[PDB]
């Protein structure tokens, strides 16, 4: 598979930390401990998955794992 | 009019060992009542205490009277950092004619780093 | 008259790893045309590409929608210090809040860039 | 009002090995008279000649070019242990030019960065 | 142990610093190198040792081991 | 060795940088890849080798490996 996994996943992967740890709820700075970088290797990792290209202050503005798996499941063509 | 200037930067890993060895005694210095509050709860202590320590240690600088206990650090709507000053703290704001407070804030995996103008 | 203040620091090894990853993805992203036609040439594109980041990010901090680093732009002048120039909804924003001047700082070391921003009115 | 921004880092054990290549060389270089009087007798001269040096080169960045020299404008703390700048000669005739009114100056080291911020004003 | 050979016990201990180096006229950030943090771990062990609080600026013009030493004498309880 | 072997040598040497890219035309900052400090490195190792002094913001002006030489020819005594 689902967009949910893959979305978890490359998070986990990118972020360095454990898949349980990666809920729909856990924000990416304030509970999975990014910096002001892991947003753009996280950011632009989805948008080579799945293909779709996001303007950087709306990527700023998804700070959620839910927030990320919305906006990929809305635009992703 | 720029009134004063300050900066500062924090090791993250030397933090997480301080709270090796000490516990929570950093984070009861250097954090007010409700950012102790928060970092009770917080999922990465380390880093949040790291960044807190940068802005509130340039703020220190900048003014050159302030407490770390009479001071909190929080961000507004545009997710900006801002001061809330207090107590003697405030009064050595108010005593200095300060109008503004300019506070920026940046952390790597290493490293957090702060900057505090104030301004009249 | 400070309207804004804005600082980043970048670890320059950290970039080597994600252009090791992704290639030319992001100087493709982070980059202007001008500046990604200098990056294609450039002998160490690795640093140049530290440094522009760390310029822009304490840019955007120091600004504070649609806001993107392609949007900020990094040149030296005659003097070699740096200088900004804006496009589009960057450029918008800085009239919106009044920039009269903007004065950049840069510095970096073998393992690590700083950049410092402020705008003022 | 600003008329100019500076900031430096310095990594401190980069400077311990400076010193260990070529001695006394950069610290005759970055300081002037009275400051190298002070580092030849100085109990950690490489900590003291890094944040000098930061300060400084926050200080000519923030100049921005005619000439700035290190050995025209030194660095003193004041009562408070705040840092500010001394200019003569060159230096001061070129603050007088640009029309500084304030210089502002803000140091920090750690165990292994010091870094320095000066921003000149009108 | 006197209040003087521990308090230099520590300082030591926390500065890394040998003992013969840490003489009561000795400053500790000009003489004994502490960066911005010693200033807070020596600080904090002291008031840890010797059961006493003292405000941060207040300890912060504590610039001497010889202040220190007197400040603990003065305060102590 | 000559004087250009040896600037080369010393430029080398002080950027970590191998010799076959040490060329005349190089930048030491856009062409070797030296930060702030390794000008400093760079240029007083020079003036240790062949004795001569420098101004600051003249040996800033002093971007390429053709320039070093240049001065050093022109002012070794």
């Amino acid at each position: 598979s689902t967009i949910e996994e893959r979305v978890k996943k490359i998070i986990g992967e990118q972020l360095g930390v454990k898949q349980e740890e990666v809920t729909n709820n856990a924000s990416f700075v304030e509970d999975l401990g990014a910096d002001s970088l892991d947003t753009v290797e996280l950011v632009m990792a989805l948008e080579e998955e799945f293909d779709t290209e996001i303007p950087d202050e709306e990527a700023e503005k998804i700070t959620t794992v839910q927030a990320a798996i919305d906006y990929i499941n809305g635009h992703q063509a | 009019a720029i009134l004063g200037l300050g900066t500062d930067i924090v090791e993250i890993a030397r933090i997480e060992a301080v709270i090796a060895r000490s516990g929570d005694r950093l984070a009861r210095r250097v954090l007010s009542d409700n950012e102790w509050a928060i970092w009770k709860t917080h999922h990465q202590p380390v880093r949040f205490l790291a960044k807190r320590f940068a802005v509130k240690e340039a703020a220190a600088k900048a003014f050159g009277g302030l407490a770390f206990n009479q001071f909190e650090v929080f961000n507004d709507e545009l997710g900006k950092p801002r001061l809330r000053l207090w107590g003697e703290a405030l009064k050595l704001a108010e005593k200095l004619g300060v109008a503004n407070m300019h506070v920026t804030l940046a952390d790597e995996r290493h490293y957090a780093c702060a900057t505090v103008i104030i301004e009249s």
